[PDB]
């Protein structure tokens, strides 16, 4: 439906939520919504550097159902689009991630 | 009374499938003795994508689009390709101890099983859509491939 919305506070936040392992990348974003994989989805997007809100239209790749086995969030995993857009975004998140790149911590998805 | 249940609830509520389809569907896989994910699988009541989302909601797993991942991260070759065949399921990705396996299958824990001990690995499952899984595995596996013999 409309347009969803993630803010992420730091660095860990942030680690938990983007998905290297995407082509192009990608973001988790909790919601209780409902959605199909391949959805075209529109998320405004905070990252913890500063308070712009990052346009990011993109497409449904993941979801974790509500009451998911274990203490996983319930949300949809959202493909960047494959243009500077898309891929401004993605490099944003690789920088802000520096030092964080090799940990083994869990994330929202893998 | 007769509720339409679980996975034919589900696709009835997706839209998938369709009242008389999910209760007949329901009923018969009832009177066959046969687990109705696996019902509607062999059946072809719906597409495979469909009842993966049906299955994700039902059981509670989450369900990853792998035609959007990054082929050269998946992690093939930690399992031998006898357990491959053996489960029908496609190993993903590995982020520290843990290896995510995608299974087309909700209730499949052999599969989980034979895989963690033979890579001592944590093991997560994950669904794919069956179709996904048997084209994906083979496209990662040509990947993999280019990287030598």
């Amino acid at each position: 439906q409309g347009i969803l919305s993630l803010a992420l506070k730091d660095k860990p936040a942030l680690y938990s939520a983007y998905m290297p392992f995407v082509k192009g990348g990608g973001i988790f974003v909790p919601t209780p919504k409902r959605y199909m994989l391949g959805d075209e989805v529109f998320l405004l997007l905070t990252l913890p550097d500063s308070s712009e809100r990052l346009p990011v239209a993109g497409k449904v790749i993941w979801t974790t159902p509500a009451g998911a086995q274990g203490n996983r969030a319930a949300g949809i995993g959202v493909q960047f689009p494959d243009g500077p857009e898309g891929e401004a975004v993605r490099n944003k998140i690789e920088t802000l991630l520096a030092g964080l790149t090799t940990s083994d911590k869990p994330t929202h998805t893998m | 009374s007769h509720m339409i249940t679980g996975i034919a609830r589900r696709l009835v509520q997706d839209g998938a499938v369709e009242e008389a389809v999910a209760r007949s569907a329901m009923d018969q896989a009832s009177a066959a003795k046969v687990p109705l994910p696996q019902w509607f699988a062999e059946k072809k009541l719906v597409t495979a994508s469909q009842l993966a989302a049906a299955n994700a909601v039902e059981f509670g797993m989450s369900l990853l689009d792998v035609s959007a991942f990054d082929a050269s991260q998946n992690a093939v070759k930690l399992v031998s390709e006898e357990l491959l065949q053996k489960h029908q399921v496609l190993p993903l990705f590995k982020r520290g101890n843990r290896l995510f396996v995608g299974v087309s299958n909700p209730t499949q824990t052999r599969a989980l099983d034979d895989i963690k001990f033979h890579t001592n690995l944590v093991v997560e499952p994950i669904l794919v859509d069956e179709d996904q899984i048997r084209r994906t595995l083979e496209q990662w596996q040509a990947s993999n491939a280019a990287l030598g013999s």
